[PDB]
């Protein structure tokens, strides 16, 4: 607990993570001022689990960690304990004690492209399900069979990344959204974040 | 508690056809309505949530619209496999409480019944009861008039029917009848006949076996 | 991979009392409140209540209160319903129903998401003074396409299931809804169409599980000769 | 139950486009991949090309490249394959084909198989079949029926509703001259069951929505 | 593309004996690529092999694969006369996914004479104008059948048009249906109509024969 902890970096970063990619950062030795968060009316997705918002500046945790991506607008209700999908399923998982606040915002102004955002990706073939707040980055070819693919396409042998390609669309629920998960830690530990009224 | 009446009780509409069900609540209940479709035998599973949500995995053709006392929901294109009885459910008050469903059927063309009947076993003679069964398959519409004649005596009073629900893929049904007679009274007549009238038939269809 | 294994049907006498169980795997088991709903035979659904996994707090609806009382064992995973003084409108599938966790808004207002995302597969009660009977199996021998099948007569309570080849074969299978005869027991039958062709070639077994009575019967069908 | 179903048999006129659908059920379809083949009258099986339904990803012959589009409709779990720029060689029976997938693991063949669509590309018009009894004269017997001026393939026909099938022997059409096409199928019968057990022989024509049920009688 | 030689182009064996069917590509092809599928007339094509030595769900041990590289081979062991089909070979590990050209495999028999019925049109094709006469020939083999239409004792010729079923999957055998049109006037000049039918197990052609009205 020292100097402020840089939110505005992960919020207002000019650049997302592909889901399958999601970054996170590790928040540690700081002041926490969630405030410039809850007072926002920007949100489109604002749900807590274990905690109540309005309560984070007066709280103190081990750490805190801030996973941030985009994915489709009608996928982010998958960013939810025990949810299904190809996103929860493949790309980004939640565990069911998941203890922290999902933040998700229209992207479209950011993200889109007309001739489509092809930098954006998520992952769609998998052997299994992702365990919580699992990574894979891995770009080896998927096998659909028994018979090894051996690093090459065909028959029962696809790659396994596939890219959103964000239009503007009329929808939103197509849309690219930017969303930041906070996760609140606590260990057997000294609290290095808290808010700023502990 | 809070009463959903759902309408209608029950309907049948073609394949491809727009449905539109209702579900109204005695009071407020603000968005939190849910709606649920029950195969045959199965566990009801959710399709709509908050009265507007697609749950993940349900495929586009659902939505739902509503808020306060009043409720929708909507199939676009009809598929044979959305043949379910569907509830709607709410959580704005405990208790929870449910519709009374709603009973959704597929029309299709007239398919005529296969009929077949089977004697009783020899195993079951052994106990002392003859059970003649008479199956119809794979028939549109459900109404069909099954009629047992033995040595082409009239049977009412000794025969009972089971019918299965629509089938998901092709939308016809099927129907079994079971005529139980002592073997006493098996043995004592020849022809044992089933009358099938149906739509699908210009004229009944008879099958049937002599006990030689 | 979210799992509720529920207990078998089971019979029980009026007045009686019955204690259903539902095990739960693939998830974090205190991390989620578990319903309890049951249907009545052809009728709609009843809520009759919630426990929290964690704490084993519970809430039931005012017609169940001083009757059911719900438990739950984190030790097992295992949520249990036990309804006393059982009567014939007790006679229904119980189900353990799952919603997804509750959360707090922007405004740090308590959220609750009462949507039944997850099952069990449902647990028929019977409440009867007839007492549990094993069914028999006889035949339904065959004759382009011929049927066969297998007859499930006689027993008590519902219900048995019936598979062909021990699951290998599911096409053009009809198994019917049993039916409750005159001497109170109940009887159904399952049949399937065929090739005719395969008649000579293929065996046909139809497996007949009657859980209540812990009956396992296996009867070979065949054309008569 | 697990099986592929097709669309019903489409005449098109040359130079237009035909659509065949292809329904799936009993697999999961997001991991599965649906081919697309087609066989000519009396000739050898002619690939098309291949869609994996999890991307979209499509692969085509060098021949159909640029005439051919493959689809899928996943909220339906139903592959399409539309033919552009029809010419009278395209007149064939179209079949899709996919693995069975639980899941995640995908059979290793295309063992699933659609029963086929015919497709008729020609000038001519859709005409509906007359239907004629050949009946018995007066120790075994033969009877039929002739399915005459049609167009275009196929028919079907059956006998007392599929119930009578010993015996019975449909013979594949001749187009006669004027261009409709006929046919004729027969099932012999014991010289006993003339004067005492019914035939009626049913066809149908899916391209002129005709069904015609003949009772067959003998003179 | 990966050229597909299937051998032989047709197959002739009696029930009880083993058919060797040989499916050549014209350069490598992955084992776990190759596949054997069996088409019966009026049928799609059914998965018999894949992989060049597995067994699709449900097919019979006497269907068996084998081979590599540029080589391989469908035994048909213990042939019964149902396995009357075409067979075709199909790579699918390199685009495009080739067919081979097919083998037929039919069946032997003992030789058997046609059944041979007659069919004067009825009186309600009568009554549109246009007469059909219909031969049918019944469960005969080998294919190679004759018919001739006499149409008051001269000899027919560009009216008449034949049609023959595929080989029985019973009793292997085959089946001809010869139709006869005539116009009403054409029809109606004209008194009594036979169809001549010579096969090998006939010891002379048999003819059989109806009186128009009678
Ligand atoms: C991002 O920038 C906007 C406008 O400059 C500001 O209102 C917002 O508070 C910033 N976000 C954070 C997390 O500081």
């Amino acid at each position: 607990i020292t100097n402020l902890c840089p939110f505005g970096e992960v919020f207002n970063a000019t650049r997302f993570a592909s889901v399958y990619a999601w970054n996170r950062k590790r928040i540690s030795n700081c002041v926490a001022d969630y405030s410039v968060l809850y007072n926002s009316a920007s949100f489109s997705t604002f749900k807590c689990y274990g905690v109540s918002p309005t309560k984070l500046n007066d709280l103190c945790f081990t750490n805190v960690y801030a996973d941030s991506f985009v994915i489709r607008g009608d996928e982010v209700r998958q960013i939810a304990p025990g949810q299904t999908g190809n996103i929860a399923d493949y790309n980004y998982k939640l565990p069911d004690d998941f203890t922290g606040c999902v933040i998700a915002w229209n992207s479209n102004n950011l993200d889109s492209k007309v001739g489509g955002n092809y930098n954006y990706l998520y992952r769609l073939f998998r052997k299994s399900n992702l365990k919580p707040f699992e990574r894979d980055i891995s770009t080896e070819i998927y096998q659909a069979g028994s018979t090894p693919c051996n690093g090459v396409k065909g028959f029962n042998c696809y790659f396994p990344l596939q890219s959103y390609g964000f239009q503007p669309t009329y929808g939103v629920g197509y849309q690219p959204y930017r969303v930041v998960v906070l996760s609140f830690e606590l260990l057997h530990a000294p609290a290095t974040v808290c808010g700023p009224k502990k | 508690d809070i009463q959903l009446t759902q309408s209608p009780s029950s309907l049948s509409a073609s394949v491809g056809d727009r449905v539109t069900i209702t579900c109204q609540a005695s009071q407020d209940i603000s968005n939190y309505l849910n709606w649920y479709q029950q195969r045959p035998g199965k566990a009801p599973k959710l399709l709509i949530y908050d009265a507007s949500n697609l749950e993940t995995g349900v495929p586009s053709r659902f939505s739902g619209s509503g808020s306060g006392t009043d409720f929708t929901f909507t199939i676009s294109s009809l598929q044979p496999e959305d043949i379910a009885t569907y509830y709607c459910q709410q959580y704005d008050n405990p208790p929870l409480t449910f519709g009374g469903g709603t009973k959704l059927e597929i029309k299709r063309t007239v398919a005529a019944p296969s009929v077949f009947i089977f004697p009783p076993s020899d195993e079951q003679l052994k106990s002392g009861t003859a059970s003649v069964v008479c199956l119809l398959n794979n028939f549109y519409p459900r109404e069909a008039k099954v009629q047992w004649k033995v040595d082409n005596a009239l049977q009412s009073g000794n025969s009972q029917e089971s019918v299965t629900e629509q089938d998901s893929k092709d939308s016809t049904y099927s129907l079994s009848s079971t005529l139980t007679l002592s073997k006493a009274d098996y043995e004592k007549h020849k022809v044992y006949a089933c009358e099938v009238t149906h739509q699908g038939l210009s004229s009944p269809v008879t099958k049937s076996f002599n006990r030689g | 991979q979210v799992q509720l294994v529920q207990s078998g049907a089971e019979v029980k006498k009026p007045g009686a009392s019955v204690k259903v169980s539902c095990k739960a795997s693939g998830y974090t088991f205190t991390s989620y409140y578990m319903h309890w709903v049951r249907q009545a035979p052809g009728q709609g659904l009843e809520w009759m209540g919630i426990i929290n996994s964690s704490g084993g707090s519970t809430s039931y609806a005012q017609k169940f209160q001083g009757r059911v009382t719900m438990t739950r064992d984190t030790s097992t995973s295992t949520v249990y319903m036990e309804l006393s003084s059982l009567r014939s409108e007790d006679t229904a599938v119980y189900y353990c129903a799952r919603p997804p966790r509750n959360y707090y808004d922007r405004s740090g207002y308590y959220q609750r998401a009462e949507y039944f995302q997850h099952w069990g597969q449902g647990t028929l009660v019977t409440v009867s003074s007839a007492s549990t009977k094993g069914p028999s199996v006889f035949p339904l021998a065959p004759s382009g396409t011929a049927a066969l099948g297998c007859l499930v007569k006689d027993y008590f309570p519902e219900p048995v299931t019936v598979s062909w080849n021990s699951g290998a074969l599911t096409s053009g299978v009809h198994t019917f809804p049993a039916v409750l005869q005159s001497s109170g027991l109940y009887s159904l039958s399952s049949v399937v169409t065929v090739p005719s062709s395969s008649l000579g070639t293929q065996t046909y077994i139809c497996n007949v599980n009657h859980k209540p009575s812990n009956t396992k019967v296996d009867k070979r069908v065949e054309p008569k000769s």
